[PDB]
């Protein structure tokens, strides 16, 4: 309905240390991360993992 | 993201060499058209909503199964998002532009676009063709030879072109 | 990099909103003072290896115990002269960058982020590389608003140090 | 300053993001304090947790981030907060358990309040969330913590005293407190006017301050008060019980006092029972 | 995460046995040299940062590359971020070692830690041959026979020397 | 699990520090204290089928109604006996891991959790395994601090299960 | 989220048809047996707690060995999760039942489920088994005439039997 | 303070009226008396330290018994002579203080302002201070009008402290 039908997104290392200095919590791990996106949040979703940098690997509908 | 003076000083930096006078006189000859840059921006900013509108009516013009029941772009709901992605393209080529350097275009945005798109069943192909219509807009716009002191903007207009088919071509 | 265009870019992009005149009058301004940037840039590095080899000798002057003192961190040994060559001119290097780019990026880059870590990891003194800094902004030799931009830029570099 | 201000301990950050996730015991912990601050340390019955968010919380399909959205969308915290409040009540409330501070200035009740008028509360909640702050702070693997303490963000200092309005104690839970059931910081918010800091108690005599300014004296004297030699202190008070002609009036007042006779008003304040709370150069 | 007593329990219940006279004096064993595990991890601890320090020295030296500009281990943030993860390797083995068993040494770190430095471009090679300096450091540094109580711990140098290895294995 | 070797090496984990001399400490008491648990664990596991059985016998005494009334929650039935037998038995099969593993851990992630939704869903009313842990508690024939910390863990067994 | 009312014209504005008269007759017969449906969900939600019990037993009966030591049940935490998971598919397949669709409980229950379990190691075909064993107890309660006003629906139930076996084949 | 200048400021100001020609008549003689004032502090300051140091032997003489006595209070020790200097030393800056000010407000404010409570507790004797005060008072070397003004405030203070 606009909604649900949930978009698994597979993220590239974050090189991290360029532009998110000002972040509070260090990253533990970079990359062969995957994050469960809904299909609502999903233009904000990609804003976000964009702007902190790095890439998508892969997007999978489930 | 990086732009001209940081494209150029990031390069330097990975050989670890202050930056040759060949490049000095390179980032000062951009410099120097700047103005142009500038005008074009402005001129591509100012009809923003007319270019989506007219390059959209083109499109589903030319594919009409989009806009047929049942097609990627029909129900009026899908219609609003395509015309919403249209101009998000433009505005992060308008970044580009202004920046002088695709790094922000494909940096931010187009970045797994072409995915996102696959993942959704949406047509890259009819996106590429979209975006060349809006190539064709954009870069009239820019070159309008009317209302403003004559001159040669030529180079910048290729370079606008480059940028649209960077686009067109990582989407698809 | 934090580089007038890129930041202005940001302020948009944070918004979602096309180019508004503000910031394009903005860049204007930048490009407008690009000129004497550059030109103020060139003649920093046309006398670099002078001002390398100058501030390494006032370093060796206002810190004798560094020329004497025995070990790893020191400029004692002939590598550590090499060092001080090698060091000096990064920061010099930095300075030409940061006047290049229009703004503090390359500097927070490539030189601020983490030498706080490495001073202290390393044994180095933070002092030895404001006084150096000091002869650079002292023997610049730049002249206007382009020697007040590259007098910011290191000063910059200093309070960052200290 | 730690006991008296109640910050007792508040001093390390719970994340849940490792190889062990699950860690087999931590995640039990990371799901305790966020239930700790999202719901203002509310006593969550067992039946009523939310155990469907715990599921995919443990699975690793959701972050912290989601898990803390998700009690705070869920009617668990809707029947303690949002509904039984004024809406700017609640406004300071969603500072206090998602980004763990309170409202710097009136901009910020402006903004979420249009949310909330408009797009509805899920996408108000959706704004704390993703607010870049809650994005820095935490990073969706760190339960949200009291930053507010702590000044090293960047905030106005009338946010210290603010907090300090919401958090009256550690053992104490904002569905349950002295002035509950209405708005603690929206008259100040509206003025940008500084608020006193009103210690929780601690194994002596409380006396909740309410500052109402309708009727006090200035936070400065605005003139020469008595003229004596030395400037003039303002000295606040709450428990006045033992004078009561028409029944004393103003329980909880200030007065402002010159210099020379401090003492002597100091101790027929102590007669009255009511325990000095600060003492301002005015 | 289950050091080594929690490991042999865990087993055991897995396999639903009640713990054999065999594995008490297992356990019996690993109680009776306790002190001299508490003893080696003391005196590594304690020179934690000269360890890093040193050996960090003795990587640039050895192989420049990574400290020349455009290498991994130039522009002094990465020079942090480098002397960072050696003393985090650092320790995490001093936690394995005190546990008795790599179970904290592959949880929480060397589990998508190859993945990590791949796409960063960090040449893990480099990385194994850091981790290496530091073994010989912290197994002469927890060998040392000066300064304590005599005795034999050439087993528990073993073991420590194992664990390094697993961890510049994993990482190359 | 909750062992005191990995709760002192969390407790540096999350401060990300190497280990001080406060974690080498709790380390160090509980190899002091490993001698007198192991031979606790020792005599637990020892005389296992003695106590296991004599425990099922105490619950039938204490509540005769669990081994007469019919239903599928109840021991009337031999395969009712032999489940009770199993109960029991994983109750002192927990209790001697806890005692090996040096705290709490074992009991709590193999046991205690989730035990509430168990024993209501299948109508097991925690005072069978109560009375049955009190019996062990009773007739374990430990003696000095070993029994101490037998008796300890047991405890904190039957406050978990009330 | 649809419903059966929603299948139907999402269907039809996919075509981009008018309703046609099989569909309004078709609704009209699921409206015209909706108090049926009703007493159903009303019969299977009341007795949940038995259904999932009574089903449980059977399982850990019939399977020895996940109860057995070192299966995918023991510990008394998993135990807990595999009741909280028969209790969660019986909830999703109720509210589909009330529905009339398979859309809600294709959408939230079983979507990647498999997939879940197959990483956690438990057999997603004895969870088919707890399934199916579940089925057979709610549609016997369901069918159960005693108490309620007559008449023959074999067809509801094989609504609800379909619906139970739908998620069973997924999971496994 | 009760500086003349404050002084009419506050008699004006308790009554919320304007400056009158009186208070403007009272300001102009302290500024008539300030020529005279300011040449009597700037020679009580030429001379401090030679005054200090005379008071300090004067007091040494007329009272022998502080120098050999033993108690706190007494200065047979050298701290003890230090604080002898040192309160004499505040005498003479509070008189230097209120020559300055024009008036005694600084003399009642920074001293004799509980002189008598304070010399009471300590137990310390007020007669010292006064035989300080009057070679003081003989020794300033001041002729005219400025020695009358800075004799008169020395005597204040003598006066004062009994
Ligand atoms: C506590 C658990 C933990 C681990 C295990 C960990 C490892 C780790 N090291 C990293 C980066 C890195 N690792 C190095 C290290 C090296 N540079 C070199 O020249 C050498 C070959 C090598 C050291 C011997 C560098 C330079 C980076 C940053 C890469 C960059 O900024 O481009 C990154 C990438 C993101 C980041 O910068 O944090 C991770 C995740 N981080 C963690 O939080
Ligand atoms: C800010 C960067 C950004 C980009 C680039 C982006 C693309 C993007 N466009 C989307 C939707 C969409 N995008 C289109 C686009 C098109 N449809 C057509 O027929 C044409 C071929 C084409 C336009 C010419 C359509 C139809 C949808 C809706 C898909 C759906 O849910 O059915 C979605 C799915 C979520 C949603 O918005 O509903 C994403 C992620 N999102 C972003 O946040
Ligand atoms: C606030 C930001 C800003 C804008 C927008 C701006 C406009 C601007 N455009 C200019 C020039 C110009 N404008 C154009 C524009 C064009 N010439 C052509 O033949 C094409 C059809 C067209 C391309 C759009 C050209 C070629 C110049 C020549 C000067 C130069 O290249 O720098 C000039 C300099 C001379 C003049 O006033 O015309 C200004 C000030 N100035 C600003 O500060
Ligand atoms: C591009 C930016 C950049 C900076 C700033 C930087 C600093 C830097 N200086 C270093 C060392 C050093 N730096 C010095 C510098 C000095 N010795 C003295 O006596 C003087 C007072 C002073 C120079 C004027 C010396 C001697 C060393 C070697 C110390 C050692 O190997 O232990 C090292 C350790 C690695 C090495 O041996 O080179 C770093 C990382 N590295 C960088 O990549
Ligand atoms: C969409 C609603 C939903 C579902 C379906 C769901 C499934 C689900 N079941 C789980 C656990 C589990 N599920 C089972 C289930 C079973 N064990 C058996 O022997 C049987 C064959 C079977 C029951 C019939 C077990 C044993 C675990 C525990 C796994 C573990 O912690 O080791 C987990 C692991 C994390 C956790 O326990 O929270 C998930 C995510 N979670 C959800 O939110
Ligand atoms: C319980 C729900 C709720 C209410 C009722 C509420 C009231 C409320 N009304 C406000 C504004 C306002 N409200 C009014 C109201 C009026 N002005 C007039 O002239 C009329 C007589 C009257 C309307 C008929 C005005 C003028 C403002 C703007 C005040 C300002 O910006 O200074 C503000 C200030 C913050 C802002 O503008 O965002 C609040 C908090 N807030 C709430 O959350
Ligand atoms: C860890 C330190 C700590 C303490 C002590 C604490 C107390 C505390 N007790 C509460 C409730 C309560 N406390 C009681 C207490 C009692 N009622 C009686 O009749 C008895 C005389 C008495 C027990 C001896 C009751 C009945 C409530 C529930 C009230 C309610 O939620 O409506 C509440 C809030 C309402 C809620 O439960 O959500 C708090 C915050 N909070 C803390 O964080
Ligand atoms: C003319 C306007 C006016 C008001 C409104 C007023 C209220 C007022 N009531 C008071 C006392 C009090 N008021 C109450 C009232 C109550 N006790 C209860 O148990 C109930 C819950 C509640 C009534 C239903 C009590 C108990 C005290 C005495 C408090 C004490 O001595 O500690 C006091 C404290 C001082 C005193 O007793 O004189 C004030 C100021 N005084 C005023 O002059
Ligand atoms: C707070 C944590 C903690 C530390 C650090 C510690 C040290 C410590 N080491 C001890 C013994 C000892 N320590 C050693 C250690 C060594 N023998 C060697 O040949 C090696 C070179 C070296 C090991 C690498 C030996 C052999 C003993 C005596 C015999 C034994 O306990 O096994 C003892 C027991 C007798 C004693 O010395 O008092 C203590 C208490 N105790 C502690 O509770
Ligand atoms: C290791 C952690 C752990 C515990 C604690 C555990 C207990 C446990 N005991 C059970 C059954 C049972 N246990 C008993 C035992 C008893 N009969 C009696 O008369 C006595 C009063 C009592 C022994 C003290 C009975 C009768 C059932 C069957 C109940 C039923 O099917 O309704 C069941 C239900 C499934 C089954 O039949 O196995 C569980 C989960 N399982 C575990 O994995
Ligand atoms: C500016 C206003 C001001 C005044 C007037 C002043 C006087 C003064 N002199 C003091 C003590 C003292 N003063 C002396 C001085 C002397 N020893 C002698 O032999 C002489 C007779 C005499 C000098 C005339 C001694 C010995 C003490 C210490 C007495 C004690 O500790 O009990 C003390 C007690 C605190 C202390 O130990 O200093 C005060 C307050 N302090 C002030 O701030
Ligand atoms: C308004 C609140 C509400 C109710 C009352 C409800 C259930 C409900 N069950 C009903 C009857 C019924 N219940 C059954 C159940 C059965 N009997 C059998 O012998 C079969 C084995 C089986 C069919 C599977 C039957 C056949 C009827 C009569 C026909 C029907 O209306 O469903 C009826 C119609 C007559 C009546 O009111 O009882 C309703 C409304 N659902 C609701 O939301």
């Amino acid at each position: 309905p606009s909604g649900a039908r949930v978009f698994r997104y597979e993220v590239v290392g974050l090189r991290q240390n360029e532009e998110t200095d000002r972040m509070e919590f260090p990253i533990r791990r970079s990359g062969s991360t995957f994050i469960t996106v809904p299909y609502n949040r999903m233009n904000e979703e990609m804003q976000r993992i964009t702007r902190m940098g790095g890439k998508i690997v892969s997007i999978t509908p489930v | 993201m990086l732009d001209a003076f940081a494209k150029v000083v990031a390069q330097a930096d990975a050989r670890g060499e202050f930056l040759t006078n060949a490049q000095f006189d390179a980032l000062s000859n951009l410099v120097k058209e700047g103005n142009k840059r500038l005008d074009a921006v402005n001129r591509i900013t100012s009809n923003a909503s007319t270019i989506v509108a007219n390059a959209a009516r083109a499109l589903f013009a030319e594919q009409p199964q989009l806009i047929q029941p049942g097609g990627n772009a029909y129900t009026n709901r899908r219609m609003a998002a395509c015309l919403r992605d249209m101009e998000i393209i433009l505005r992060y080529v308008t970044y580009a532009i202004l920046a002088g350097d695709s790094s922000v275009l494909d940096d931010r945005c187009l970045n797994g676009l072409r995915e996102t798109y696959q993942a959704l069943g949406t047509p890259g192909s009819s996106v590429a063709v979209a975006i060349q219509k809006m190539k064709d807009a954009a870069i009239a716009i820019a070159n309008d030879p009317n209302g403003i002191t004559p001159g040669d903007c030529s180079a910048l207009m290729s370079e606008i072109a480059g940028y649209f088919d960077r686009a067109a071509a990582a989407v698809a | 990099m934090k580089t007038p265009i890129t930041e202005a870019i940001a302020a948009a992009d944070t918004q979602g909103r096309f180019l508004s005149n503000t910031e394009l009058q903005a860049v204007d301004g930048r490009f407008k003072r690009a000129v004497a940037s550059m030109e103020a840039a060139r003649a920093l590095t046309n006398n670099a290896q002078s001002l390398i080899d100058g501030a390494a000798q006032a370093v060796y002057q206002k810190f004798p115990y560094t020329t004497t003192m025995q070990g790893s961190q020191y400029a004692s040994t002939p590598e550590g002269k090499a060092k001080c060559a090698r060091d000096i001119g990064y920061y010099l290097r930095m300075v030409t960058y940061c006047l290049v780019a229009g703004g503090t990026g390359p500097m927070d880059e490539y030189l601020i982020a983490g030498l706080s870590e490495i001073n202290s990891t390393f044994d180095l003194s933070p002092s030895w590389y404001i006084e150096a800094l000091k002869y650079i902004k002292a023997n610049h030799g730049l002249t206007g608003q382009a020697a007040v931009e590259a007098n910011a830029y290191i000063d910059y570099a200093i309070n960052a140090l200290s | 300053a730690a006991s008296r201000l109640g910050t007792s301990a508040f001093s390390d950050a719970p994340p849940v993001e490792l190889r062990a996730n699950w860690s087999e015991e931590d995640l039990e912990t990371v799901i305790r304090a966020v239930y700790r601050q999202v719901l203002g340390n509310d006593y969550v019955m067992a039946s009523e947790r939310l155990v469907s968010a715990e599921s995919l919380l443990r699975n690793g399909k959701i972050t912290v981030r989601e898990f803390v959205r998700a009690v705070a969308k869920s009617e668990l915290y809707k029947e303690k907060f949002l509904y039984g409040n004024f809406q700017t009540r609640v406004i300071e409330l969603n500072y206090k358990h998602l980004l763990g501070r309170a409202p710097y200035d009136e901009s910020e009740v402006i903004f979420h309040l249009d949310l909330y008028e408009n797009e509805g509360f899920d996408a108000d909640i959706d704004s704390y969330i993703d607010s870049p702050e809650y994005t820095n702070s935490f990073g969706d693997w760190v339960v949200p913590y009291y930053r507010g303490f702590n000044t090293q963000p960047g905030q106005k200092t009338v946010g210290f005293n603010r907090i300090f309005r919401l958090y009256r104690g550690y053992a104490n839970s904002d569905r349950a407190q002295a002035e509950g059931s209405m708005s603690r910081l929206a008259r100040d918010l509206a003025t940008n006017r500084a608020n006193t800091v009103v210690p929780p108690s601690n194994s002596d005599t409380a006396f909740a301050y309410y500052t109402p300014s309708a009727d006090v004296p200035p936070r400065a004297c605005l003139g020469g008060s008595f003229g004596e030699s030395g400037r003039v202190y303002r000295i606040e008070v709450a428990g006045i019980r033992q004078p009561g002609y028409p029944g004393v009036r103003r329980s909880s007042t200030a007065f402002l006092v010159p210099y020379e006779q401090l003492s002597a008003k100091m101790q027929q304040l102590q007669r009255t029972g009511a325990r000095i709370i600060s003492v301002n150069p005015a």
